[PDB]
Formats: structure tokens, sequence, C-alpha cells
């Protein structure tokens, strides 16, 4: 049928550091 | 009320329906030299956007009235507003 | 951001450009909607939030802790009939719990049962309690960012660590001893814009505990020379228990995971940097790193000297190269453990008081600020000022010593803070009289606030209209615990001296918690004594208590209110910072109204639990100040 999804959207890329204090594990 | 259902039975694509809703990013605009009075607009109650599209570019597609219809969240699929 | 919206309807030819609202007699009124609720006739908007107590009465030009519950008398009889005109109430305690308050302790209970404690309510079998801090509950709402309000901190202390309930014990105080896991503010942090830890040491100290400042200096001695590191004399500044620091993981919000607890003063000092810091004060560190995750740092910071450590400050006074010493071992701690947004030291007296041991002489306030000048010196010689540091000292309110510490020269020598102890100004086992021990406001008949009636705002006066100093360099707080005192009588204010006094761990000073537990409480919504015992507030200085006929036994107090009180004071001041001691020891209820005090706003509809009805005031009496008595 073809069915579609919407756009691979921005949504907000965020400038943020990285750390699994930033990051997250979730656990 | 599903978008593609809509669309079908419209023979038409969803994104000109879409743009007829300005659904899209396209938000309306206006100009910073007129002051509009009755200004209730701003109030950090004032949650809708202005211009509202049920007050510019599609009104007609309304009774004039707040609850324009939109695009919302998919649910079996994209879907629209309200009947 | 908390949200809520209210509607009101007329026929559809009429609108009223004011919120219309059903006319309607008061009874037990509430919350942020329009209320012009009728009462002995009269018409009564409280324009402002409506609690349970609360009444319009009273609120004609009252109402509300700050303004009027203001009113009209549009009513005529036929309205007094249609609506029954209410004319008299009182707010009960509801029925029901709206929230959980605490839990039990298996061991506490245990505890109240040792033949020696023999604890109970009344305290008639056992004057003692040592109740563990486990009892409590978590007890924080939450709240909006609020940027342009005062700072608030918060003291902690090794009292934390240990309870020996937990290992069993039960045959002697610290084993019935108390102690509390971060990890209860870790679960949602940021509750505070800065920490002090207690006041800790250097080489060379007098008082008391000086055998633990040999040992620990013993193990840095020893350990120095295999470290291939420079020996200490007096002055270097002691950390007083790394294995409880460090070597730690109960308590301490992280898994036993790498608490090597069994390193200790002997074998700590490699591990003496925050990078390798295990156990508490790494706990702190991550703290500070959710803290940031979500954003709003904490000042992180704590401080040396106080109340039971001074002894030295006079010995060293005047030592100027040992003085060096010590504040070289203060930048070298900071290499150590640059996380900290800052320390402090705790001086206590300038003019001698306090402990006997802190050994003094008239020129250590001069000498003291001379020091404090080369400190200030030494620490805008190493820091860069991107990361400077701004240092704070207390202030004990006596009337006559505090002009003796020069805030003058500190001030004109960059000691940017002052922290006031607003408490325990009734040292109630010596005192004369019964009186409340934190009170900021005046009472009535000022002729005696010398050594009694000491209302911090004179202090507070001294320094804003008699020495100039913005409200910016000084900070004030609360502490949560309350004093008791045997025998005392309401009316004179004499009471029995030396005679024991209630104290969990420490007569004389009960602790805020188990009076949650014990005398006091608030389950059906609202501030409520418990168990027969007298829930009180005197007008004269807007002062609270707590009281018990059986044992003529007081208790001198803040409340919710009362901090409320305090507070709402220092915001309408604009004071540079509110704070509260011993934090060790309050669920975070007080820490909740204290944000209201501020002014400090919540942040969603939800709540960890209610706070207004912690407001209502106990038992209204005048009691008349110590000169009035006399006189």
């Amino acid at each position: 049928l073809g069915r579609r999804p919407d756009v691979q959207l921005t949504s907000f890329w965020q400038p943020l550091t990285l750390e699994d204090a930033s990051y997250k594990t979730d656990s | 009320v599903k978008l593609v259902a809509f669309g079908d039975q419209t023979g038409s694509k969803a994104e000109e329906i879409e743009s007829l809703l300005s659904c899209g990013e396209n938000l309306p605009i206006v100009s910073p030299n007129v002051i509009f009075a009755n200004p209730i607009f701003g109030s950090y109650f004032n949650d809708e956007p202005f211009p509202a599209p049920y007050h510019f570019g599609g009104v007609y597609i309304n009774a004039h009235q707040r609850n324009a219809m939109t695009i919302i969240r998919a649910e079996g699929g994209r879907e629209i507003q309200s009947l | 951001v908390n949200k809520y919206t209210y509607t009101s309807s007329k026929a559809m030819s009429d609108i009223s450009d004011v919120i219309g609202e059903p006319l309607a007699a008061w009874d037990s009124q509430v919350g942020g909607r329009v209320f012009n609720v009728i009462f002995d006739g009269k018409v009564y908007t409280n324009t402002y939030w409506v609690e349970r107590w609360q009444v319009p009465g009273i609120g004609s030009s009252d109402g509300n802790p700050h303004n009027a519950w203001k009113f009209v008398r549009a009513a005529t009889a036929d309205e007094i009939n249609k609506i029954g005109n209410p004319t008299t109430a009182d707010v009960k305690p509801t029925e029901n719990i709206p929230s959980p308050i605490l839990v039990e302790d298996k061991y506490t209970e245990e505890t109240y049962s040792r033949p020696d404690v023999n604890f109970k309510e009344d305290g008639s079998q056992g004057n003692l309690s040592y109740t563990a801090t486990r009892v409590c509950a978590p007890m924080y709402n939450h709240y909006v960012g609020d940027k342009t309000k005062p700072k608030l901190s918060a003291y902690i202390t090794d009292w934390c660590q240990y309870d020996a309930r937990l290992d069993g014990g039960g045959s002697k105080e610290e084993e019935r001893g108390r102690g509390f896991d971060l990890a209860t503010l870790m679960q949602n942090p940021a509750t505070y814009d800065r920490l002090i830890f207690s006041f800790l040491g250097i080489c060379g100290d007098i008082g008391n505990k000086s055998k633990k400042v040999q040992e620990v200096w013993d193990g840095w001695n020893a350990q120095a020379p295999s470290l291939g590191l420079p020996q200490i004399g007096k002055g270097h500044i002691v950390p007083l228990d790394p294995y409880g620091d460090l070597g730690t993981a109960r308590n301490v919000g992280l898994p036993p995971e790498s608490a090597d607890t069994s390193i200790e003063s002997g074998t700590f000092l490699p591990y003496y940097q925050q990078n390798r810091a295990a156990g508490l004060l790494g706990g702190l560190r991550e703290l500070q790193k959710k803290a940031h995750a979500m954003g709003h740092k904490l000042d992180l910071a704590f401080s040396i000297g106080g109340w039971s450590l001074s002894s030295y400050f006079s010995a060293l006074a005047e030592n100027p190269d040992e003085r060096r010493v010590f504040v070289a071992s203060v930048v070298d701690f900071f290499v150590r453990f640059p996380m900290f947004s800052c320390v402090d030291i705790d001086w206590e007296y300038p003019g001698g008081g306090g402990d006997e041991g802190n050994i003094s002489s008239d020129k250590d306030g001069e000498n003291y600020v001379l020091l404090i000048k080369e400190l200030r010196s030494a620490l805008d010689s190493r820091f860069g000022y991107s990361n400077r540091k701004e240092i704070s000292i207390a202030c004990s309110g006596v009337k006559a010593k505090l002009k003796k510490s020069n805030i003058d020269q500190l001030v004109a020598n960059g000691l940017d803070n002052i922290y006031l102890m607003s408490y325990d100004f009734f040292g109630t086992i010596w005192a004369d009289y019964i009186g409340h021990h934190t009170n900021l406001y005046s009472p009535k008949d000022p002729g005696e606030q010398e050594l009694f009636d000491l209302s911090a705002e004179a202090a507070i006066d001294y320094l804003h209209n008699e020495l100039g100093i913005p409200m910016e360099k000084i900070h004030l707080g609360y502490a949560n615990y309350g004093r008791s005192a045997v025998g005392g009588d309401l009316t004179t204010r004499q009471y029995t001296k030396n005679g024991p006094a209630l104290g969990t761990m420490e007569n004389g000073a009960p602790e805020f918690f188990d009076i949650v537990k014990n005398y006091m409480d608030a389950e059906h919504s609202l501030s409520m004594g418990k168990n027969g015992f007298v829930l009180m507030t005197d007008t004269n200085a807007d002062a609270d208590f707590l009281f018990s006929e059986a044992k003529g036994h007081f208790i001198s107090l803040d409340t919710p209110r009362t901090v409320k009180q305090k507070g709402e004071y220092a915001a309408k001041n604009k004071l540079g910072g509110v704070f509260s001691w011993s934090g060790d020891q309050d669920c975070g209820l007080l820490a909740n109204a204290a944000r209201e005090g501020l002014g400090y706003v919540a942040d969603s509809n939800q709540e960890t639990i209610d706070m207004g009805p912690l407001y209502n005031p106990g038992k209204e009496i005048y009691l008349k100040s110590i000169s009035e008595i006399k006189s």
C-alpha cells in the first residue's frame, strides 16, 4: 500500500556536552 | 477523519490540504508597524498563536471559530482535527 | 509551572468585566478561585490564596499572614436569610489523611523499649529518644527557576554517618545513633543553591577532640615521607575523618563498589583528592553532576573553625608564617578539590565566648582582621578571576563582640559575606528564663534585649544602619531543632534550671523530625499538636512554641509558619541570602516553606505534599518580655 511516515524532522538537535551525566544510559 | 481516507475520496494529495490548513512551518506573519486594538494577545495565557488561522488566511474554512481544524497526532496514522 | 483556571456565568444579557462569583456564606473556603463569601453580614474577598484556617471575620483587614481579607457590607438582612450568615467557626483537623508523612523504625521502637532509654511519647519514662532519622519521608515539592530571589543554602555534618542500629547495636547512644543518606536530596536535587559541610580543623587545635588532630597528624606525617612529600606543622588543615568522608558507601548514595572503607588516616592520603574521592565527598560531586544535568549549579562549600574547634584561632593569631602555611593548606585543598564553589572559616570569638577552651585576648579581633585581609590577598593570588572564590564568616549576634568583629575592615578587605547564627539564643541549660532561642523580631519593651529577647533584627539594623553594610553581604537562616525546658511557667518564664530536658540525643535540644513523629502532626491537613502536647504561639514576638503540663516542659521552636515569617521578612528586606543550619534533620517541609518565605514558587500543579495548612498559628497568648515581667 505505500504506507508512509512523516519527515526525519529536526525536532531540536541540541548542542550539549557528552557524558552519561549528559548522555543517558537510562540505567 | 483519517487524512488518507479523506485524500483518497478527494482524489488529491494530503499535502494540498495541509497547506490549506497552513499546518506546515509556513506560519502566518504580520508587520511590526501595526498594532491591533483589543490586544488580548501575548499574555502568559494568550497561548494561541497570532495571527490566528481562524482569524487569518483560511478563516472561511471555519465558522470564524477558535477550533479551526488542523492536523492532529497520528492514531491509526496521522489525523485530522475534528468533524 | 503550576496553572489553574476557573469560570463564571451570567445571563446572556449581562456581562460583568469583573469576575462575577456566587454569593455565599463563608465556610472553609480555600484555593485560588474568587471568593466574596459572606460572614457576620459582611462580605469578604481574600485577594490572595485561601486557607482553611484563615477567617474573613478577623480578615476584614486581616485574614492572611500579610494583608487584609478585604470586605464590604453589601449584604442585606434577606441576603443574611437566603444565606445563613456565619458568625463564628473553628477549622478542625480532617478525619482522613491526604498524604503519608513518615514510616516507623523497628529499631527506634526497640530503642524506646530499651531498659535504659525507656522512651515514651510523654518522655515520662525516658527523657531521651535517640530516634533514627530513617523514620523520615522525602518531603520536597518542586519549583521554578526563580532566578531573582536570594540564594538558598544548608549546613551539613558528619553526624549523617552512623546509627549502629543498622548494625544491631543496642547498648550505646551511637549504636542508637543518627544519620541519613544524601540520596534523599539527590532524588530531587537543586533543593538549595549552596551547601556548607561542618567546620573542620587544623593541626595544633586545643579542644577536647584534639586527640583526633593528633591521630590524623600522625597518619599524615607517617605517610608524607613515603609519598615523598613535605611534613606539616601546626596550622595545616585537617579532614577529621577521611574514612567517613570517602571510605563509605552506605548513607552516601553510591554502590559499595570500590568503597575501600578499610582505608583510613594512615592510608587515605593518596586518595585525598576529588578525582580519587570515594564516599561522601565524591558522592557530593556526583550530586552536583546530576544538578548540572538539570542546570542551576549548587554553590558547594564548607567551612572550618566553629563552636567546638575554634580553640587554635587565638594561638595561630600573630603567627603570620604559620597562618601562611595554613592558607597554603587551604589553597592546596582547593587544588585537591577544585570542585568546590567556595570554603570559609568559622572563627567565633573576637572577644572570648562560648567554650572556654577558646583562649582569647582583646587583640584577637584586630589580629583576626589582619590575617583575614592576608587570607583574601593569598586567595586572590592563587585564583583565576573566572573561577574566583569569595568568603564569608558567621556572626554571633553578641551586640558588642559583633562590633568587636570589625566587619567594616573585613568588608574593606573583601570578605564578601556574613551568616548570622539566628538560633539557640536561649542557653536553656543556664539561661535565667525561658525565651525564644531564635526570635528575629523585637518583642515589646526592648528595655532588656541584651542577654535576652535577642531579636536578631537589632544586629541587623546595626550592620545596615549603624554599619552601612549592604544586605547582600549578610545572610540568615534557621535551624531544625528547638529548645526544651523543665517546669517552665508560661506566666513568668521562670523554669526549672539544671533539670534534664527533652532531646532524642541532646537533652534540651528537641529534634524537629522526631517532634513531628511525637508531638506535632499535619496528617489531617493542618498544623496539629498531638498526643496531648500543647501547640502555642505568642503575639508579643511572633513566637512559636510547645508545652506539656505534667512536667511543665516547654519547647521553643521554629515552625513552618514561623520560618515562613522569617523568610517573608528576609524577602521583604531583599537580604543577601537565606539558609538553614543543621539541615541534616528536616524532612524538607521546612525547606518547601522556606521557598514560600523566599516567595520561591513551585513549578507544577502536582505536589510532594501540601504546605498551606501548616501555617495556622498555635494557641494564641501574649508573653511579657523579661523586662516587662521583672518591672
